[PDB]
RNA sequence: CCCCACUAUGCUUAGCCCUAAACCUCAACAGUUAAAUCAACAAAACUGCUCGCCAGAACACUACGAGCCACAGCUUAAAACUCAAA
């Protein structure tokens, strides 16, 4: 069968499997890539936390937290704690356009996890709160 | 918040190629205007400023499309010189 | 220095049909070469610089 | 002595006037010919202006009665697979052959349009013409 | 005067004006299958007329139909309903790889 | 009994053809530049068609060919222009050679 | 100016206040594309008709007077001295 980039829809009968687990059963790696930090939490399909890592928890401080190499290190740390709990395949849900948006995903892979999907959940208000005033620079 | 999850803005990875999956996702969000939208929303653009930029963007697109059409039309005669020497 | 001869007679009529180009000798040469290229179509290094 | 005011009158008027004033001692070689055989319009500079509002060019579209028959024939049967030969001044296309038959049958008193068109196709088929309907 | 002179009339060879794919068809807010053909699969974003090819009138009817269907409980907002992903692709947009 | 211009125009093949879009016409190659064939087909302007890949050597000066016409004159009006820009050539598609 | 916090305020209701680069910096209505196209730039050039408005700069979105739910307010709006420019 040809490859579909559209994820399998829950309730329908798909043939895709990962270690005998369906798409709905794969754990989720939640990456929050902020402008000055990157936070990564791996949770189970039942919303059980399995691992948490951020650039700040990896010994980065101030402007060093807002770097790609800092996020990559945070991903490796979360991957290590998650792999010990039995996680191999993960669904990536990244919210935010920070510098650790892509680098945080690399660390998860270098840490031994297999990414089967990528989901963007960056909050976009549809009309929402007024953002802070522009900066004069 | 109330919608189903892992349908919107979701791309499946093929053969472990996560780089190509991320590029496809980024291309999707770019074409739909979400990337530019998120960036413009970090600081409040004032209504007089938004109208000025929207007017500039709409006029620049028209001018660029009209300049492309002229070059396409006037490139038909880019063929070799038929009357060289005259 | 070699001097170009008169380019018209007493009546004022130029001798060469390309006089009013100002480059009659150059354009007469281009005219002769362009004509030869046409006739060929109708019909069909080391030691020199 | 002369005048290079090409936007003031014409070469004839400017030359004629300077001859009268004695500015030009002799008439140019062309003056006597222009006088005897003048152009239809005196060549006077004019600045082409753009039309605005309710001003429109007087040029009219060229149409003929048979053009209505040609539009229907192309719609019904399309362009003939036979190729136009626009070099032959007496070339007749399948549409022109159709138009001539359609005109002949109209002169025989028939006045209906839908009926005058179906009978014309039959006549050509009898003569051996290929009429493949587009749809 | 002369029989061969041109005659005044309307262009007989004039071609009909173009029509959008939805010209002459009723656009209902309950027809989510139709409405879904004009939103982005990944983001649910309504496509501009330069992508849908619709005219101004049908672009407006489609937009108002989508907005009505979304808030009345017939159509999702943030994504195209996956049931309608295999419908005819009438929009001039290329996404995947 | 001298034929008038209005009569010549009414019965001319170019007038009888109607619109030129999607009309088959016979052209004649009069000038060739590498693989660019200049073809006259009875209109005001010639068309320029690239030598076909198949039987390219059969296309020579004087060879009569079949064309599918698109426009008798390629012209367009561009923004900020009072008149139309013309490339002084017709638009046509070369189909092949005409043979008896 | 840059970073953080927070208030009047932005919102609703009921009253006021009546100001904007309230600007297409294009008064309304009607008509014209022929003249000369037209100082320049803007936004092609004009005609009929009507209302409003203007008459060197600055003083002056000021003083006084008057009216106004306005009371550090708004509208209307000078003069003296000063200059040869603006
Ligand atoms: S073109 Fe007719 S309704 Fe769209
Ligand atoms: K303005
Ligand atoms: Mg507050
Ligand atoms: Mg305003
Ligand atoms: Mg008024
Ligand atoms: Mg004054
Ligand atoms: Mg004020
Ligand atoms: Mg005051
Ligand atoms: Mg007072």
């Amino acid at each position: 069968t040809k490859f579909s980039i559209y994820p399998p829809i829950p309730g329908e009968e798909s043939s895709l499997r990962w270690a005998g687990k369906k798409f709905e059963e794969i754990p989720i790696a939640h990456i929050k890539a902020s402008h000055n930090n990157t936070q990564i939490q791996v949770v189970s399909a039942s919303n059980e936390p399995l691992a948490f890592a951020s650039c700040g928890t990896e010994g980065f401080r101030n402007a060093k937290k807002g770097t790609g190499i800092a996020a990559q290190t945070a991903g490796i740390a979360a991957a290590a704690r998650a792999k010990q709990k039995g996680v191999i395949h993960i669904r990536v849900v990244v919210k935010g356009l920070g510098p650790g948006r892509l680098s945080a995903m690399h660390g998860l892979i270098m840490g031994g996890l297999e990414v089967i999907s990528i989901t963007d959940n960056t909050p976009i208000p549809h009309x929402g709160c007024r953002p802070r005033k522009a900066r004069k620079l | 918040a109330k919608h189903l999850k892992f349908i919107a803005r979701t791309v499946m990875v093929q053969e472990g190629n996560v780089e190509s999956a991320y590029r496809t996702l980024n291309r999707i969000l770019t074409m739909d205007g979400l990337i530019e939208d998120i960036k413009h929303r970090r600081y409040y653009e004032k209504p007089c400023r938004r109208r000025q930029r929207e007017s500039y963007e709409r006029c620049r697109r028209i001018y660029n499309m009209e300049m492309a059409r002229k070059i396409n039309f006037l490139m038909r005669k880019n063929r070799a010189d038929p009357w060289q020497g005259c | 220095p070699r001097q170009r001869a008169i380019q018209w007679g007493e009546d004022g009529r130029p001798f060469h049909y390309l006089f009013y180009t100002g480059k009659q000798s150059y354009y007469s040469l281009m005219h002769d070469v362009y004509g030869m290229l046409l006739n060929l179509e109708k019909h069909q290094v080391i030691g020199s610089r | 002595a002369g005048s290079r005011l090409e936007t003031v009158g014409s070469i004839f008027s400017r030359t004629r006037d300077l001859v009268r004033a004695g500015v030009l001692k002799e008439k140019p070689l062309w003056f006597d010919v222009y006088d005897a055989f003048p152009p239809l319009r005196e060549p006077v500079f004019q600045r082409p202006r753009v039309r605005y509002g309710k001003a429109k060019a007087p040029i009219q579209d060229i149409w003929y009665h048979e053009d209505r028959i040609r539009a229907k024939f192309y719609s019904v049967y399309g362009s003939g697979q036979r190729a136009f030969d626009l070099f032959n001044p007496n070339f007749k296309s399948t549409c022109q052959r159709f138009v001539e038959k359609y005109t002949e049958l109209q002169k025989l008193g028939e006045t209906d349009e839908e009926k005058l068109f179906v009978e014309t196709g039959k006549a050509l088929l009898a003569e051996g013409v290929i009429l493949r309907r587009v749809g | 005067s002369n029989e061969d002179l041109p005659i005044s009339m309307e262009n007989p060879y004039k071609e009909p004006l173009k029509k959008c794919i939805l010209c002459g068809k009723h656009v209902d807010y309950k027809n989510v299958q139709l409405l879904s053909q004009f939103v982005s699969p990944f983001t649910g974003c309504i496509y501009g007329r330069h992508i849908t090819g619709l005219c101004g009138k049908k672009q407006k009817e489609i937009t108002k139909a989508i907005k009505r269907a979304q808030i009345m409980g017939f159509m999702p907002v943030t994504y195209k309903d996956p049931a309608y992903l295999k419908d005819p692709k009438v929009c001039n947009i290329r996404y995947r790889e | 009994n001298v034929e008038s211009f209005a009569s010549m125009l009414r019965h001319s093949p170019l007038t009888q053809m109607g619109p030129a879009k999607d009309k088959l016409v016979i052209g004649r190659i009069f000038h060739i530049v590498e693989n660019d064939l200049y073809i006259d087909f009875g209109g005001k302007f010639h068309c320029v068609c690239r030598r076909p890949e198949v039987d390219g050597e059969k296309y020579q000066k004087g060879t009569r060919v079949r064309l599918r016409l698109l426009d008798l004159e390629l012209t367009s009006r561009f923004l900020g222009a009072t008149t139309d820009t013309t490339v002084l050539e017709a638009n046509a598609v070369l189909l092949g050679i005409q043979e008896s």
